[PDB]
């Protein structure tokens, strides 16, 4: 929970993120915006808790050295394949392990924000390992977060 | 750097209380399985004589202290992961140059 | 009679869905995950050249994709228990007479 | 996922605690006074979610052979004893798996519906195992579900 450095001038990068009229502070109404840019929801009673749990001075608002403490307790990672690995089974219909290339491409093209054919080309290549037109996407996802 | 990863989440759910309403949701709904979980037993066990619409009343008051204490947990989940996509986000400034 | 016991859980929340809404939010954050965990690991790993304001973007794009995942599943989980608290409210007249 | 014959007339009393007008459907609004008189905060959404997840006619209320078939997929219950620890645990101030009884009596006569100090007496008496003025919930915990 200690921090170095290194990650303060860049944390200060992260503040303006957050703090969107520049004025120094983060109050719930830019946390909300935010928040909503990202694709979730938060009620204003959530704005105010996530504000809260940092709000040392108890103004309200968040400051620099209580966006840090926020940090400190978390800057903790773990690694992510199982939760993508979740995702890929979305598109597994048959509940295979497998999706086929031509479906992952449907997929890729027409949904969220979308690849080219020409992006999907490179996913493809990759992913196809055995090149049977199938991707294992269990094996995918590990290879790519090894 | 970070590549696919993401903040960890925290195991068990123990936080954002003094949220008073959370706070004050947990104290007296816990209390409430306290008293009904008692109760119920007392009108299963401890009785010559099983008085039923005794017992459906207090599995209706259990019941519902018990889903009390699901709500804020599951809000304690969901507050903990908004708070951890405010770090993942500020996190992505990691990534240099 | 049934005591203490209440609705068992569903073990895993794959349900609620065809609320199109819900459903509509997984497939497209699920694309949306894919989308750019391959793109994180692509500009990472199969680069000659590291673009880290790219990795940045994608690095945003992905925590957003996959905390919308988990938002849906902590949704499903809350219409879950929802759900059993009626089915627990309604199983208290099953204590007779 | 089967329901004897038994458990339909006393599902038909258990409808009439939801159809609150007795019109013979219930609706959202009904849902949602039922749902907050059990002190939860359902949205808008999450009723017309659980309205719609066994509406089988679409007409956007629940009859009765709807209301049976949410029962059939989930008659299985399941005993509650670590979920009633952790009530306890709440009030185990120090973490170390006993409430005295002096504490408890404090709690069940000052938090939620409470209980009058002779019913108190009574709980502590059974609660007690050991008669040293100590609650360890644990093990009172397991001698009512058991
Ligand atoms: O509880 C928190 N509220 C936070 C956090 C981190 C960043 C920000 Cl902007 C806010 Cl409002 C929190 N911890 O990660
Ligand atoms: O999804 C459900 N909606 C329900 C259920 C059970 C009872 C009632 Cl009243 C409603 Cl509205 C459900 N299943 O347990
Ligand atoms: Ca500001
Ligand atoms: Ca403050
Ligand atoms: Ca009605
Ligand atoms: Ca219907």
């Amino acid at each position: 929970d200690q921090l170095t450095e290194e990650q303060i001038a860049e944390f200060k990068e992260a503040f303006s993120l957050f703090d969107k009229d520049g004025d120094g502070t983060i109050t719930t109404k830019e946390l909300g915006t935010v928040m909503r840019s990202l694709g979730q929801n938060p009620t204003e009673a959530e704005l105010q808790d996530m504000i809260n749990e940092v709000d040392a001075d108890g103004n309200g608002t968040i400051d620099f050295p209580e966006f840090l403490t926020m940090m400190a307790r978390k800057m903790k990672d773990t690694d992510s394949e199982e939760e993508i690995r979740e995702a890929f089974r979305v598109f597994d219909k048959d509940g295979n392990g497998y999706i086929s290339a031509a479906e992952l491409r449907h997929v890729m093209t027409n949904l969220g924000e979308k690849l080219t054919d020409e992006e999907v080309d490179e996913m493809i290549r990759e992913a196809d390992i055995d090149g049977d037109g199938q991707v294992n996407y269990e094996e995918f996802v590990q290879m790519m977060t090894a | 750097g970070r590549k696919l990863e993401l903040t960890k989440a925290e195991k068990h759910v123990h936080n954002f209380m003094m949220d008073t309403q959370l706070t004050k949701r947990v104290k007296n709904a816990a209390a409430n399985v306290l008293r009904e979980t008692w109760l119920i037993y007392k009108n299963t066990k401890l009785v010559k004589k099983i008085d039923h619409a005794k017992v459906r009343k207090h599995q209706r008051k259990f019941l519902q202290a018990i889903h009390q204490l699901r709500s804020v947990k599951m809000e304690q989940r969901k507050l903990n992961d908004q708070a951890n996509t405010l770090v993942d986000l500020a996190k992505t400034q990691l990534e240099h140059h």
